[PDB]
RNA sequence: GAGGUAAAAUUC
RNA sequence: AGGUGAAAUUCUUGGAUUUAUUGAAGACUAACUACUGCGAAAGCAUUUGCCAAGGACGUUUUCAUUAAUCAAGAACGAAAGUUAGGGGAUCGAAGAUGAUCAGAUACCGUCGUAGUCUUAACCAUAAACUAUGCCGACUAGGGAUCGGGUGGUGUUUUUUUAAUGACCCACUCGGCACCUUACGAGAAAUCAAAGUCUUUGGGUUCUGGGGGGAGUAUGGUCGCAAGGCUGAAACUUAAAGGAAUU
């Protein structure tokens, strides 16, 4: 259900002698018997995790936690990184670049490992068949096959109906409706092909 | 046919070197092949320097000049008179006209 | 409106398309130590004494 | 006329001839 | 002895899915059935295990990289990035 | 005994912009531009607009108390025709003989490595 | 429709004193109310001035100096430096055709945590008797003539405070250290110190702005 | 060493 | 306010245009830039580091001719265009509008995709022109310049005289070129090469045989596509074309 690998990390109880074994995400790069670092006053090194108030900016990073605490939050899929592209001393903020493109700042007592995550290139290739498209979906949900609204019964679907394959309304269906209206285009700003650029965040 | 020697620039031995972008219409050339006119100037006129020493808070004052390299097209510069035909025989004359 | 006069110290010559305007270096008499090139359409002699409707414009060529 | 738009009056022409060609074989 | 012609490994596949698609295909599936260099030992026996999984036949090592290819053209980028910021913390 | 500030004559082609403003540059006190004096929108450059403009921004420095002044003549520039128009010559006479004390002109125009393409097209603007 | 100049109060400029003749000139700022009260509103603004009227010479009519406010007490405001920016008829009259335009740029950061750009042009001299006329450098002194000035660079900064820095561009110290280390390598000219900007300051310490005036 | 400048105008 | 020869479209107390403080984004490398450099060509102008490559010069070093030119074939090959990601500030094929005009699908004005940028592949044509194959020898004078080297009763920088570097003079190679000439060459314009050619043989590769129809048809091959390469015939005409003078 993850493009990721992930990553038998383990570590020792400081507090009690036994062997406590966590689960990471695996970066590209790193390898088994890498001496993992965790802490605010380890190296910048491809693998290990540093809090973001002592890293400079530019810093590639990933699977980057929005407040400290919640043991990793944003960018955790296969592929993905973050940027950090500039701090602030004063009330210990931190603004970073998400994979979206929405510059959020954030608190740089949050954590996060550095480099990128291990599976990039995933949906680069083309999964012909749709026996490739099952094994690959039955292992997460029951969300395949998708059936088209049209084609089914107006009982099944608001857009169903008529002697033809129409729509027959706006498919763009705004945010304040309530469920069983919201199919289709839910509260688009725009529609169609875009021949435009990315010109806002 | 070939009424000259180079035929449009100061291109020798190089095929291409750097495309530019005339002053007048906004026309790309090369940039041997624009001509170049360094018209400096005063940053005032000849009748306007009489009324600013009068107007001075300075004693003495150095004028400013205004320097500014500006290139031309062949379409805009024989419209515009800086360069104008000439004769056969004259044209292989390269000193600036004094 | 205020008047002032100038008197013509130097004529350069005639400057239009049809050849009606006069290129005229008038010299003020409230200011003898100051001039400025004026254009003008009719006959102009030296020395004599003209009424400038604008006291301050520079005169440039007509084409 | 031409001797530039001259030879795409003939590109264009290629274009339309082999596709009146290709739905006949 | 070459038998076909251009498809080589999407042929399997045979006349289906395409042109242009099985040809994206053939691009990311010489790169991901390769035999790849070892940094470790630098012997030739590296074998894909799973997606980002890459294990080595001798030695017993296992590095995690790319899907398709041991290291990608993005985590190229970002290895040089840390060799450079890491030169200018220790001098 | 003198109080300072800078005029930034920005003379362009087809109008002439004339605002007296502080040593600081935040404050902009009377802007009179060559468009307000004449109803032809063609006149815009001429010399005599620009003399009409310049002297009703040096009638409200006098109501003010600004009595020098350091103008600074500025063309277009960046990727435009980087000369200074008709209305710049006439814009440092007619102030400086209405009454101001001019001091330290000099050019302002931005002149940069070239870059971002030069409107008009490759082969030229043409008639 | 009410005229804004009776709410606009006057406020002097009083430069440092790295040099004479502290008074600037003055500003308009409304008056000490609320909402956006005056003493806010002078968080910073630049004043693009040459150093020409401070000294009273005139050999040093093309080196602007920026003064941004930093302080307000008593119906007056202080200031510190901001920036030594040259004119731009100078550089214009620096360039001429036949000759080689060098130029050389470092980042260093002095003896506090002043983060600075400094910039260096120098042009190649016409030595006395040469018959010919455009004497081009080498195009390998260029990388070794740039190579003495960014040590010299961060000899005079990195060894010394802004306001050892600031007292030392005007009597052009720098300029004559490059020339008696690079005539061994190449005849000069015309060594200047272009540019000068702060990327960052670090606090907000009174005691180094109240002792540059008092 | 600097010194003005674009309307339209097709055929036998 | 924008704008043009003149205009209108457009933006404007929603306070535009302008002024200052910054910040972000990509692109590009002004002035210096030169009858100047490098690369087989296309081409290549910010700094520094790393990684290799090359010409010229110097050489009382080496191998011993290992060479010269080139069907088939291979590498590279501006721009535009194609496929898949990232970027997408300007400019901006299509397109929408504002004028001009008899008409204006245009020139001009404004806005704006594809494109311009980059990675990974393709395509591989240009007035890809110096419209001038390459290698070798000989024939004519002159002033400059780039790169290397050798001589000075040299100049300057100098701490104590130096040594270098810069510069000057003289000479010699390898350059990009230029100027004056015609013994020579050409139909002429012109050319140190297009010269040493009827007093027509240094080695060698490619192309052309009146103008059209044809760079078209068909066939083969290459390419994802647009296309590239190879390439006629029927028929028709007696002129087409070059240089120069009035
Ligand atoms: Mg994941
Ligand atoms: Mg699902
Ligand atoms: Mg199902
Ligand atoms: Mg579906
Ligand atoms: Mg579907
Ligand atoms: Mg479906
Ligand atoms: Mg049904
Ligand atoms: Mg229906
Ligand atoms: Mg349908
Ligand atoms: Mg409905
Ligand atoms: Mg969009
Ligand atoms: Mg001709
Ligand atoms: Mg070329
Ligand atoms: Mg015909
Ligand atoms: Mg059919
Ligand atoms: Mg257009
Ligand atoms: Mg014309
Ligand atoms: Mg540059
Ligand atoms: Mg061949
Ligand atoms: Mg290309
Ligand atoms: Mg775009
Ligand atoms: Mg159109
Ligand atoms: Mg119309
Ligand atoms: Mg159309
Ligand atoms: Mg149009
Ligand atoms: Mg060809
Ligand atoms: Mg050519
Ligand atoms: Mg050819
Ligand atoms: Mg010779
Ligand atoms: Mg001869
Ligand atoms: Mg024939
Ligand atoms: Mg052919
Ligand atoms: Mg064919
Ligand atoms: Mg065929
Ligand atoms: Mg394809
Ligand atoms: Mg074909
Ligand atoms: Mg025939
Ligand atoms: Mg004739
Ligand atoms: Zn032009
Ligand atoms: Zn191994």
């Amino acid at each position: 259900g993850r493009g990721a690998p992930l990553a038998k990390v383990v570590f020792r109880d400081p507090y009690k002698y036994r062997l406590r074994e966590e689960i990471f995400i695996a970066n590209e790069g790193v390898h088994t018997g890498q001496f993992i670092y965790a802490g605010k006053k380890a190296s910048l090194n491809v693998g290990n995790v540093l809090p973001l108030g002592s890293v400079p900016e530019g810093t590639i990073v990933s699977n980057v936690e929005e407040k400290p605490g919640d043991r990793g939050a944003l960018a955790r899929a296969s592929g993905n990184y973050v940027i950090i592209i500039g701090h602030n001393p004063d009330e210990n903020k931190t603004r970073v670049r998400l994979p979206s493109g929405a510059k959020k700042v954030i608190s740089s007592d949050a954590r996060g490992v550095i480099g990128v995550i291990a599976g990039g290139g995933r949906v680069d290739k083309p999964l012909l068949k749709a026996g490739r498209a099952f094994h690959k979906y039955r292992l997460k949900r029951n969300s395949w096959p998708k059936t088209r609204g049209v084609a089914m019964n107006p009982v099944d679907h608001p857009h169903g109906g008529g002697n033809h394959q129409h729509i027959g309304k706006a498919s763009t269906i705004s945010r304040g409706a309530v469920s069983g209206q919201k199919a289709g285009l839910i509260a688009a700003r725009r529609t169609g092909l875009l021949r435009g650029s990315q010109k806002t965040q | 046919p070939k009424k000259r020697a180079s035929n449009g620039r100061n291109k020798k031995g190089r095929g291409h070197v750097k495309p530019v972008r005339c002053v007048n219409c906004s026309k790309s050339i090369p940039k041997d092949k624009a001509i170049k006119r360094m018209a400096i100037r005063n940053i005032v006129e000849a009748a306007a320097v009489r009324d600013l020493s009068e107007a001075s808070v300075y004693p003495e004052y150095a004028l400013p000049k205004t320097y500014n390299k500006l290139h031309y097209c062949v379409s805009c510069a024989i419209h515009a008179r800086i360069v104008r035909v000439r004769s056969r025989e004259d044209r292989k004359n390269r000193a600036p006209p004094q | 409106t205020p008047v002032t006069l100038a008197k013509v110290i130097k004529v350069l010559g005639r400057t239009g398309s049809r050849g009606g305007v006069t290129q005229v270096r008038v010299e003020f008499l409230e200011d003898t130590s100051r001039t400025i090139v004026r254009n003008v359409k009719g006959p102009v002699r030296e020395n004599d004494i003209l009424v400038l409707m604008e006291s301050e414009r520079e005169a440039r060529r007509l084409r | 006329m031409r001797a530039k738009w001259r030879k795409k009056r003939t590109r264009r022409l290629k274009r339309k001839r082999r596709k009146v060609r290709a739905r006949s074989k | 002895a070459k038998r076909t012609k251009k498809v080589g490994i999407t042929g399997k596949y045979g006349v289906r899915y395409g042109s242009s698609l099985r040809r994206q295909v053939k691009k990311l599936e010489i790169q991901q059935h390769a035999r790849y260099d070892c940094s470790f030992c630098g012997k030739k026996t590296v074998k894909r295990g799973a997606a980002g999984i890459w294990t080595c036949s001798c030695c017993k090592k296992t590095v995690a990289g790319g899907a398709y290819t041991v290291s990608t053209a993005a985590a190229a980028t970002v290895r040089s990035t840390i060799r450079r910021l890491r030169e200018m913390v220790e001098a | 005994s003198q109080v300072f500030g800078v005029a930034r004559i920005y003379a362009s082609f087809n109008d002439t912009f004339v605002h007296v403003t502080d040593l600081s540059g935040k404050e902009t006190i009377a802007r009179v531009t060559g468009g307000m004096k004449v109803k032809a929108d063609r006149d815009e450059s001429s010399p005599y607009a620009a003399m009409l403009a310049a002297q009703d921004v040096a009638a409200k420095c006098k109501e003010v108390g600004i009595t020098a002044v350091h103008v600074k003549i500025r063309a277009t520039g960046g990727t435009r025709t980087k000369t200074p128009g008709p209305g710049g010559q006439a814009a440092l006479r007619a102030l400086a003989r209405s009454g101001l004390r001019i001091g330290r002109i000099e050019d302002v125009t931005p002149v940069p490595s070239d870059s971002t393409r030069k409107k008009g097209g490759r082969r030229g603007r043409r008639l | 429709v009410v005229d804004p100049f009776t709410r606009k109060e006057w406020f002097d400029i009083k430069a440092p004193s790295t040099f004479e003749n502290r008074n600037v000139g003055k500003t308009l700022v409304n008056k000490s109310t609320g909402l956006k009260s005056a003493s806010d509103a002078l968080k910073g603004r630049v004043v693009e001035v040459c150093l020409a009227d401070l000294q009273g010479s005139e050999d040093h009519s093309f080196r602007k100096i920026k003064l941004r406010v930093d302080e307000v007490q008593g119906k007056n405001l202080l200031t510190n430096f901001h920036g030594m920016d040259f004119t731009t008829d100078k550089l214009r009259s620096m360039v001429r055709k036949w000759q080689t335009l060098i130029e050389a740029n470092v980042t260093v950061k002095t003896s506090d945590d002043y983060v600075l750009r400094i910039f260096a042009i120098a042009f190649t001299r016409k030595q006395a008797n040469q018959v010919k006329r455009h004497s081009y450098a080498q195009s390998s002194h260029i990388r070794a003539i740039r190579k003495v000035i960014s040590e010299i660079l961060t000899k005079e900064v990195q060894g010394s405070t802004l306001a050892q820095l600031t007292s030392k561009l005007i009597p052009e110290v720098i300029n004559k250290e490059i020339e008696n280390a690079t005539k061994d390598i190449f005849p000069l000219q015309n060594i200047h110190v272009r540019k000068v900007k702060l990327l960052k300051q670090p606090k907000f310490d009174v005691g180094a702005l109240m002792a540059l005036h008092g």
